DNA sequence: AAGGGAAAATAAACAATACATAACAAAACATATAAAAACCA
């Protein structure tokens, strides 16, 4: 099974990747991107009018929408609605769904403090009373004068914590209230698996496409691939004793004398004698103790001759030869 | 020496319980096992002893109305000082908190505190504790039952009042774990077909001759002055037939007979005549219809919509259709008994797009009815019910039997039995 | 800059009026119909919860509300010299 | 080969209920009794999958094997030809 | 119309992966009491 693999790739370090990535995402398709941004700007009065009807507005589409939501929520809408009702403008409570550390307790503790504490609602705070406390919020809000006092934003609604099911139903009861406007965005292709006709009854979602093919700068940070071990032990050797460099150099030679697999490895006895030959290893214990340091940071393997072999590729070890060992 | 009662079918077992229980503590063995399944009247035959013995004192506890051992200790310690108040009201007491105990040390800590002020009594009096239903405690384990055996020996043995136990449990696989302790057991056998009917007639004559549903039907029909014995006969003719037309359905139960009587009784009452009171055999021939049906079940055409109906009919396909065969037989160019296999996502829409009447492309409402079907628990997740949205490794599966699929196939005129081929 | 911190708040027509006289007027017809079924559902549970005097009187009364949306709220009678309480148990609280 | 009431589907369940609590059958992978308290408490929070498949598909296994039934069931009973295969 | 013959199907041994649950950890939720700390007075 001769497969080309990501290990057999010309790799790129940390500062080299992120800088040339920053060059593309700020200079690749710049002119048509704001050219799209001016086209969709005329839809902004249409969103203002429908949002008076308490409609949970939901934005789908390819690409990141994070920049677009923050322009649309903060600068455009939130002072426009305060001027049209008649003083600080309408409070914006974003929810970063790409941040996995969102819970149901903490954000709702913000909500009841963002909303009015007209009564002693801490008396009803008791043991899951969250649905209980919001139910007492809802029926009171059915008989209030209709005006928006809060707009909340939920970025990346299919996020790693917001897509949890006890959190989803929590947002469902918020959306039936007329005083708050719910402007959220998702990115998943299976996002309408999240809602049944029970929740969408509470939601009354409407949909709009926004596809600007954004790079998702902030949304790439928490995500990881093998760019983010061959690269792990690449830094430990840069800070050690000078003898460990030499005893790894003698290790890496005869382990690449023969991918870097088990079969190219060496026996412990002769390697003790080999590192006794260059006046390096005194005995087995002095060898093994500064070999456990290569073991503790998982920089070498052993299987069974008593074969110690390096788990990095054929291409990687000669890169480890000519750069850091030399 | 004790005053034994007498009951219907416990003639051996009344003797042993009179044997293994005396008011004297020295003759009284410490721990005891009353074993038998539900449907033997052990709670009946135990209390029936105790009403005939007013000399002893019984404290009745009920584990089935508790949930755990931590209240069960609180159940014991609250009651003995409750009982000993009502047995020796002259004795002064530093009443302790039964809420305070939560650990098995704390009981014998508190029973060391309780019994010492009661030391001034005149003779060694015993005190029988009764636990009813020790196997159906809902947090039981291996190391709880032995934990209650040795409680007697941690007590001081020379106290004037001695606490001893009687354990009621069932599921005799459980008792086989503890036969090496060799505590004295009195097993209670199950019943036979006659003695089920014999128990049932002497226990249900007191209600079924005195029910107003009879008493209405007395004055509603032309009432001949039929005797209570004439009421006794038709009651006995009812019981001796209802156990005969149903014994294979119910086994040797008593509880399952005590309610099936109270379902078929007024429906039996309406089909009597003025004349069939003297005519019992023809009365059964006129009231026949209830004696061959169970009448315990209080087949739905399902509420869900059309696109959701085809959403169900594609989900049943992967109870037998493997990925090796399906794409060949469903081109756009038997495990009916067995447990269903595991889905993944988009294999549904792989089959759903094929079997739908290019005529459809919008899949927003199709995605709507999935989690609608998830709330109906007709298709459920293999894993926990939380992260199933974002496509991590999540496998799906149906939970509907074949018949409800078969009606719902013809309810949308779709044919399914062709594609199931052994 | 701050976007990795989660949930940080911040504190930054001739035609349409003829819509406004039509929209709410329609919605007065909506919600008045909504309380009708709300009064309907609250009524038919309430009479049926009471007046059912069975003869054995050692059984609970059960009610199956078929086709119901799992959100149907209930009110209770006062019915003095006896407290009448409501307990709700959501499958989230059924471990 | 001959008048015997063959029963339905909706009723055998009532007989099937007593048979599993007479321990003539077991559930397939069911550790019965935990040894101590905190091992049993770790099994209480665990939501199960066998209840999530329906009643008629819980894979029940056997406590009393077929060949031993021939030795206890008398030959006077009509099903004695069915003890042996 | 016959027929070649490649796609499709079947079976069986073996390897690789997923799954159900056991065991546990940890955070949310909850109470208790002696010591600090305000605080009237
Ligand atoms: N010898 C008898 N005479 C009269 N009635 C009896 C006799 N034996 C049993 N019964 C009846 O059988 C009924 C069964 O009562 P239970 O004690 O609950 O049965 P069980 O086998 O103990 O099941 P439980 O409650 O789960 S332990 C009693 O209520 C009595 O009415």
């Amino acid at each position: 099974k001769s497969r080309h693999t990501m290990s057999m790739a010309p790799d790129v370090t940390r500062e080299e990747f992120s800088l040339v990535s920053n060059f593309f995402n700020e200079n690749f398709q710049k002119r048509p991107r704001q050219k799209l941004f001016e086209i969709q700007k005329k839809m902004f009065p249409q969103y203002w009018f429908e949002l008076t009807q308490g409609f949970s507005l939901l934005f789908y589409g390819v690409g990141s929408k994070r920049n677009f939501l923050e322009e649309f929520a903060i600068d455009y809408l939130s002072p426009k609605i305060a001027y049209s009702q008649l003083v600080n403008s309408i409070p914006c409570l974003i929810l970063n769904g790409y941040n996995p550390s969102c819970n149901y307790r903490d954000v709702f503790k913000e909500i009841t403090d963002l909303l009015v504490p007209a009564e002693l609602t801490r008396s009803e705070t008791k043991g899951n009373h969250v649905i209980l406390q919001i139910q007492k919020m809802i029926d009171f809000y059915k008989n209030q004068p209709l005006d928006i006092k809060l707009i909340l934003v939920v970025h990346n609604l299919d996020g790693p914590s917001i897509r949890k099911n006890t959190f989803q139903t929590m947002l469902s009861f918020l959306s039936v209230i007329r005083q708050i406007a719910i402007v959220a965005s998702t990115d998943h292709i299976y996002a309408p698996l999240l809602w049944d006709n029970m929740k969408a009854q509470n939601y009354n979602f409407v949909f709009h496409d926004i596809s600007n093919f954004e790079p998702s700068t902030v949304e790439s940070t928490f995500q990881d691939v093998m760019k983010m071990g061959a690269e792990g032990a690449k830094y430990v050797l840069q800070s050690l004793t000078v003898n460990s460099k030499k005893m790894y150099k003698l290790l890496i030679e005869t382990q690449m004398q023969n991918r870097g697999t088990q079969r190219t490895g060496v026996e412990l006895k002769l390697f003790n004698h080999l590192c006794a030959a260059d006046f390096i290893a005194s005995n087995e214990i002095a060898l093994r103790s500064m070999l456990r340091e290569f073991i503790e940071h998982k920089m070498a393997n052993i299987t069974k001759m008593e074969i110690i072999w390096v788990p990095y590729t054929y291409a990687e070890l000669e890169k480890l030869l000519k750069t850091v060992l030399n | 020496n004790v005053t034994t009662p007498e009951v219907a079918f416990r003639e051996y077992q009344t003797n042993c319980l009179a044997s293994y229980i005396s008011a004297d503590p020295d003759i009284t063995p410490s721990n005891l096992i009353l074993q038998g399944y539900s449907g033997t009247g052990k709670t009946y035959t135990l209390k029936k002893y105790f009403n005939a013995n007013p000399n002893l004192h019984a404290v009745w506890l009920e584990p089935v109305e508790l949930v755990s051992w931590k209240p069960l200790l609180q159940a014991i310690a609250r009651t003995v000082q409750y009982k000993l108040k009502t047995l020796y009201p002259n004795i002064p007491t530093t009443d302790y908190d039964p809420l305070q105990v939560e650990e098995p040390f704390l009981l014998v800590k508190t029973l060391h505190n309780i019994f010492v002020q009661y030391e001034s009594l005149q003779e060694k009096t015993c005190l029988f504790l009764i636990l009813d239903g020790f196997d159906s405690l809902q947090d039981l384990d291996a190391a709880l039952f032995n934990k209650y055996i040795k409680l007697n020996e941690l007590l001081p043995k020379d106290s004037k009042i001695n606490i001893k136990f009687i354990y009621t449990m069932l599921e005799t696989s459980f008792l086989q774990r503890y036969s090496t302790h060799c505590i004295p057991t009195v097993m209670f056998p199950r019943y036979n077909v006659d003695e089920v009917s014999t128990i049932l007639v002497m226990s249900r004559c007191g209600e079924l001759m005195e029910d107003s549903c009879l008493r209405k039907r007395i004055i509603e029909e032309q009432i001949t002055d039929c005797t209570d014995d004439q009421f006794q006969n038709v009651a006995a003719n009812f019981i001796h037939l209802i156990v005969q037309a149903f014994h294979s359905y119910t086994g040797n139960d008593i509880f399952a007979l005590n309610d099936l009587i109270d379902f078929k009784w007024p429906k039996y009452v309406s089909r009597i005549t003025k004349e069939n009171i003297f005519e019992p055999l023809a009365l059964y021939k006129s009231a026949i219809k209830l004696f061959l049906s169970t009448d315990d079940n209080l087949s739905q055409t399902y509420d869900l919509s059309i696109i959701s109906k085809y959403l169900l009919i594609a989900s049943y396909i992967c109870s037998y259709l493997e990925p090796r065969y399906d794409a060949s037989i469903f081109s756009r160019k038997n495990p009916r008994y067995l447990q269903p296999s595991l889905f993944a996502i988009e294999r549904l829409l792989a089959i759903f797009q094929a079997i739908f009447p290019s005529l459809m492309k919008a899949n927003i409402e199709v995605f709507q009815n999935l989690s609608e079907l998830h709330t109906l628990k007709l298709i459920a997740t293999t894993m926990n019910k939380n992260i199933d949205y974002l496509s991590p490794k999540v496998r799906w599966k149906v939970n509907v039997p074949w018949e409800i699929i078969k009606e719902i196939s013809e309810s949308v005129h779709f044919n399914i039995s062709d594609y199931f081929s052994d | 800059a701050d976007a990795q911190r989660s949930h940080y708040t911040v504190y930054p027509e001739k035609r349409w009026e003829l819509y406004h006289q039509l929209h709410s007027h329609f919605h007065d017809q909506v919600d008045h119909i909504i309380d009708n079924i709300e009064a309907d559902l609250k009524a038919e549970i309430s009479d049926l919860l009471y007046s059912e005097t069975t003869q054995k009187r050692r059984c609970f009364n059960t009610i199956f509300l078929l086709g119901s949306d799992s959100t149907t709220k209930i009110e209770l009678k006062d019915e003095s010299s006896r407290y009448n309480v409501l307990i709700e148990l959501t499958p989230k609280e059924s471990p | 080969r001959i008048t015997i009431k063959l029963w339905l589907k909706k009723d055998v369940k009532n007989v099937w209920e007593n048979l599993v609590q007479l321990d003539f059958f077991t559930e397939k992978s069911a550790v019965g009794l935990r040894d101590n308290a905190t091992a049993a408490f770790y099994a209480s929070n665990y939501q199960f999958q066998g209840t999530m498949i329906p009643f008629d598909l819980r894979s029940y296994q056997m406590q009393i094997i077929l060949q031993e039934l021939r030795r206890i069931i008398p030959k006077s009973n009509m099903y004695y030809s069915w003890t042996q295969l």
